[PDB]
């Protein structure tokens, strides 16, 4: 299963100029392309090896698209600043993701935008409906149904979205279409006179979806773990591990266990 | 309004081993809103030429970001990362461990 | 491919 990402934020800043715009896209789990607004000359550029011979003028149709989305969502922070009565002289901020999901066969699409941190209105699993966060998204709501904007977002979910995604697969097969493994290994760390830590470490996996878990004797423990957040290595790939602390002495009878797209079947490593 | 702070990790893309090559990370996850200031420090210094990544955000609004450098790594150098956010009242600073 | 919407 694979997917095609774009996440998109405007920061309003009165008193300092006009707002902030980012975008940045992704298949599944690798970025390709990014914009910025404040850069030295704003315009869309690639981020993966197999979007880089597709020509200067596709470049310029997307850039030309991020300069617009940025107009656009200078106009909602204004409208969204007059919905709930803000005063002038604050910030705010404007997210929006949205892609495709598709055997290879297309399987879901999804658009959701977000005001300050909160949900706002999202396009629901059908793609014909909206759910309105509050009153103000009720207005919005209004517009894009008397528009008919739903089904403008279903011809481009269901259309243009899932023929350019499944056009990357083919050009970046090489790493797109091909899993790597966690590479794993065990520490220990003796905390006091009768105390230890064991620690569980995964290692260059790609994807990012990685189970991690300690067991004594056999049996599931989540009292004592901890775990931290899937983090990038920087070079495409990602990192995790899970502590436990154990009696010392007792170090013998844990096992940790890893769950990841690219193994066989689960892990099972002791120290 | 939503206002959350980092959460700071540091640590090496590979295996921190003495005289090899490498690069230092600093991954700041789960904060709202997205203005950050990090910087990266050498025996308690600035380190110039800092890159970062470009702006993104998790399923529940929070943005993440990573910044890193090239560097090789000794006995007896110290690292740290130094995060500034409007929900800290002063920097943080976070120190590298090798088992983190 | 990116994509460009309707205002809020």
């Amino acid at each position: 299963s694979h997917s095609m990402r774009y996440f998109s934020t405007s920061v309003s800043r009165p008193g300092r100029g006009e707002p902030h715009f980012i975008a940045v896209g992704y298949v599944d789990d690798t970025q390709f392309v990014r914009f910025d607004s404040d850069a030295a000359s704003p315009r869309g550029e690639p981020r993966a090896p197999w979007v880089e011979q597709e020509g200067p003028e596709y470049w310029d149709r997307e850039t030309q698209k991020y300069k617009r989305q940025a107009q656009t969502d200078r106009v909602s922070l204004r409208n969204l600043r007059g919905y709930y009565n803000q005063s002038e002289a604050g910030s705010h901020t404007l997210q929006w993701m949205f892609g495709c999901d598709l055997d290879g066969r297309l399987l879901r699409g999804y658009d959701q935008s977000a005001y300050d941190g909160k949900d706002y209105i999202a396009l629901n699993e059908d793609l014909r409906s909206w759910t309105a966060a509050d009153t103000a998204a009720q207005i919005t709501q209004r517009k894009w149904e008397a528009a008919r904007e739903a089904e403008q977002r279903r011809a481009y979910l269901e259309g243009t979205c899932v023929e350019w995604l499944r056009r990357y697969l083919e050009n970046g097969k090489e790493t797109l279409q091909r899993a790597e493994h966690p590479k794993t290994h065990v520490t220990h760390h003796p905390v006091s006179d009768h105390e230890a830590t064991l620690r569980c470490w995964a290692l260059g996996f790609y994807p990012a979806e990685i189970t991690l878990t300690w067991q004594w004797d056999g049996e599931d423990q989540t009292q004592d773990t901890e775990l931290v957040e899937t983090r990038p290595a920087g070079d495409g790939t990602f990192q995790k591990w899970a502590a436990v602390v154990v009696p010392s002495g007792e170090e013998q009878r844990y096992t940790c266990h890893v769950q990841h797209e690219g193994l066989p079947e689960p892990l099972t490593l002791r120290w | 309004a939503i206002q959350r702070t980092p959460k700071i990790q540091v640590y090496s893309r590979h295996p921190a081993e003495n005289g090899k090559s490498n690069f230092l990370n600093c991954y700041v996850s789960g904060f709202h809103p997205s203005d950050i200031e990090v910087d990266l420090l050498k025996n308690g210094e600035r380190i110039e030429k800092v890159e970062h990544s470009d702006l993104s955000f998790s399923k529940d609004w929070s943005f993440y970001l990573l910044y890193y450098t090239e560097f090789t790594p000794t006995e007896k150098d110290e690292y740290a990362c130094r995060v500034n956010h409007v929900t800290l009242s002063q920097p943080k600073i976070v120190k590298w461990d090798r088992d983190m | 491919l990116y994509n460009t919407v309707a205002t809020l």
